[PDB]
Formats: C-alpha cells, structure tokens, sequence
C-alpha cells in the first residue's frame, strides 16, 4: 500500500501543479488567487491526473474516482527453505493463473458426484 | 428553511419531513403521516411544558427543527450548518 | 392520548405560521395547489387520512 | 487543501463524508469498499486503488478455475467486510453458480468466549473446505489462532482478501496451520 500512498500524493501534487499552470499561467511560484482553495476546483484536476508513477504504471483518471488496476493473486506456502508470498499471474483484463504453482489440488464441493451413471442426483 | 422558535432553552430536532429521493432529486415527497405528526407532537409537548407551572417554571423551551429528508447526507449537512451557526446553542 | 388529538383537531394548521413544511403538507394532503382546489375552512379531523400514530 | 484517505472502511467513510461536508477532496490508498465508489455520497473520495467489485470478480474467477463451488463467508463489522462478502455473494450467484454454506460475522468486542463458536460453526461442516474471509488483520489472526487449536491443522484453506494480500503479520499462523493460504493484492511493485 505504500506505493499506492506515494501514487496518491503524487497525483495530488500533479493536480496542484496543473491548477497552478491553468489558473496562473504567467505567475511563477505561489499565486495569490490560489489561496482561497476550493474542493471542487482541486477535484476537477485530481479526476484528470495522468502521469508515469514510480512503478511505471500510469495513474488512470475518470469521473468516478477509481483506478482499474490488476489484482495479483499471491499464495503463502512452506518450501522448507524460505516461506514467502509467491505471485501466480497478471490480470490483463482476464485470468492468468499458472498450473502447478498452487496448493504445494484440494477441491471444495457441496455434494460429491457420487453417481457414476447409475445413481440419481 | 427550518422551524425556529425563540426560547430560553433551545432543543434541536431531526424529523423526516421528506422521503427518500431518487437519482434526480435529493428529497422526495413530503411524509404527511410520519414527519408532520411527529412535528406536531414535539410542538404540543413543548407548548405543554412551557404552560406547565410545576415543570420548569418561568423557563421557555425553544425549537431547532431541521429538514432530514430521511437521507443521511442532508441530515449531516444540516448538522454542519447548525454547528457553523453555533460556532444558537442547543 | 386525547391531548394530542384535541390539539390537532381543534387547532387548525393553515393559521399557525412558523412551520414552513406545514404549507406543503396542506398542499399535498388536500391534493390541490395553494386541480380541485379547496378552501381554508376544511380541517384534517374530517379527513379519513388522519390516523393517530404511536 | 486535500486529505489522504484512511485504511479502515468505516473510518474512511466517516472522514470522507466529513471532509466532503466542508468541500475538501480526499484520496485513499487502502479503502476499496464498493459503497465508497458512488459519486453521489462520496464525490470527494477519488481513490487510487480499484474497488471491491473487481475483488469479488477475482474471487469468483479463482473459485471457478480451482473448481470450487462450496465456500463459507466470514467477515467482521464495518463497511469493508460486509460490503466485500455481499459483493462476493452477488458475483458468485450472478453467473458462477457458487453458493455459500453460511455467513457468520465476528463481533466487535467478543466477551465471555464468543469466538470459539465462530470457528466451531465452520468445523462442524466438513464439506466447506473453502472459506472466504474479509476481516482486518486482527480478526483474521484471531480466526487463524482459533482454527489452529482443537487439534486442527490444514483442515480447510483460506481465501485471503485485500487485508492481508502480502502482509508479514499473519505468516506465523500460516506457517503453523494456514499453510498455502491464497490472498489477493492490487498490482504494485517494490
């Protein structure tokens, strides 16, 4: 989450810089008209921030206020040498699971398929 | 607006005058059976307390009713306006 | 509780000021703007919509 | 001129509504609750992390790829846990067909021993080998500690939420009982 904190404060700084450039184009440094700060005026630039983050990922901007990023699936298992969270695959608009890298396959089923073709389910 | 009764002691009030609004309007139709009845109840209670010589003699109770619209955002906005007006006293 | 019943039946609502929402209540209760317009002599006790709330 | 959001979803909701009252923007980093993504109630809550709807979609995609259909929802109070378990239930009933054994919640201040019953209600049903958790670090560690007791080790795996995607706090009970626990975490980098 620290990368997210850094990206958030960098987006706020970029929004402040864009607001200073737009409201005060020919004024270097602090601008006198920027002292009465407004939440809507700052949000209008926060919702339009677009820059290269620290991890190379562009902070997307939208009218909703969310960033559609990937959700990496990690797993913590014991390897008898060094136990840590291992990543599986990316989430470029769909699933990218990798076989033979999970569960050192245990399956949770509500009712076992007992009938092999003779009994009823 | 809001109901404001001048008195020595002010009592705030949150009453759902309007109903839950849709995505277009913040406040819906006026709750005639829920909000207005409780409003009249509190007003009658305050009047009977002020007219009661045994309970709180020579002390008048005010009123600080505010519009709720059964919505948490509007009620919190009204509470913010109340705090800003205080910083009268309730 | 007969006290609130008497206070709501005897006292009329259109006369008492300082209650801004009571105007809209009277407007949407009689189903007419202030079309099927009505007069100020009408009361709520005669209306079947008045029910004592717990 | 602008406040940075909080971690807990309830605290984040509180500060978000209070700061949008006074017209001040807010950017969060660890509050992915879906009820905070609407522009009508939290218009000043532009966060930099995706919501829990994508998390529930990821959970249902994982339980589809792992061929899992019987799971048990558990979470603590606050907007985070309830919103996450509701989003997971909705995404599972929408098209995945996965149903839920039981939905038991963890109280705020459990007294006189009301925590062993939570894990007993999950151990009494052996078919629920999959458990999706949505609590914070404290309640998750307490659930893992309660599951480690009663002579139980590796009975059922845990589907970890965003609360402990890559946290080092719950790795002790993981090496103890919760071996091979699967969690989720948004795309980041060192």
């Amino acid at each position: 989450k620290v990368q997210f904190v850094i990206d958030a404060v960098y987006a706020m700084g970029h929004a402040l810089h864009a607001m200073h450039r737009d409201l005060c184009p020919g004024r270097v440094g602090l601008c006198p008209r920027m002292d009465p700060v407004d939440g809507t005026q700052l949000l209008k630039y926060i919702r339009n921030v677009n820059f290269s983050g620290i991890a190379g990922n562009p902070v997307t901007f939208n009218e909703n206020g969310d960033a559609p990023g990937r959700y990496d699936i990690y797993q913590y298992q014991l390897r008898n040498d060094s136990a840590e969270y291992k990543v599986i695959g990316s989430w470029t608009d769909h699933l990218h699971l990798r076989i033979e890298r999970m569960h050192w396959l245990p399956r949770s089923i509500c009712s076992l398929p007992c009938q092999p073709g003779e009994r009823k389910k | 607006n809001s109901i404001r009764i001048d008195g020595d002691i002010t009592l705030g009030g949150l009453f759902p005058v309007h109903g839950r609004g849709s995505e277009g309007k913040p406040c819906g139709e006026l709750k005639k059976e829920k909000g207005i009845h409780r409003l009249e109840a509190m007003l009658f209670a305050l009047d009977r307390i002020n007219n009661d010589p045994d309970l709180l003699p020579n002390i008048t109770l005010g009123a600080r009713i505010l519009d709720t619209c059964s919505r948490d955002t509007h009620a919190l906005e009204q509470s913010l306006t109340f705090v800003q007006a205080l910083i009268e006293r309730v | 509780v007969r006290g609130f019943d008497r206070y709501f039946s005897s006292r009329t609502l259109d006369n008492n000021r300082r209650n801004i929402w009571f105007a809209e209540f009277w407007e949407d209760n009689f189903h007419c703007k202030l079309v099927k317009k009505c007069t100020n002599r009408e009361r709520i006790g005669q209306d079947s919509a008045y029910e004592q709330e717990g | 001129v602008g406040v940075i959001g909080a971690s807990g979803s309830s605290v984040s909701i509180m500060v978000a509504n209070i700061l949008r009252l006074f017209k001040i923007p807010q950017i969060s980093y660890a509050s992915t609750a879906p009820d905070l993504s609407d522009n009508s109630r939290y218009d000043f809550f532009s966060r930099v992390v995706p919501s829990d709807t994508y998390q529930a979609q990821a959970m249902v995609d994982i339980v589809r790829a792992l061929k899992w259909n019987y799971v048990s929802t558990v979470a603590s109070e606050g907007s985070y846990g309830e919103s996450g378990v509701e989003a997971f239930i909705q995404k599972s009933r929408e098209d995945g067909g996965v149903c839920i054994a039981q939905s038991v919640k963890i109280p705020r201040e459990p007294k006189a021993g009301e925590f062993d019953k939570i894990i007993r209600r999950l151990l009494e049903t052996s078919n629920a080998r999959a458990v999706i958790i949505f609590a914070n670090e404290d309640d998750i560690r307490r659930v893992l500690e309660a599951a480690r007791r009663a002579n139980q080790t590796g009975h059922f795996f845990w589907m970890g939420s965003d609360s402990w995607g890559s946290k080092i706090a719950p790795v002790l009970h993981l090496e103890e009982v919760a071996e091979g626990a699967v969690t989720i975490l948004p795309k980041r980098m060192s």
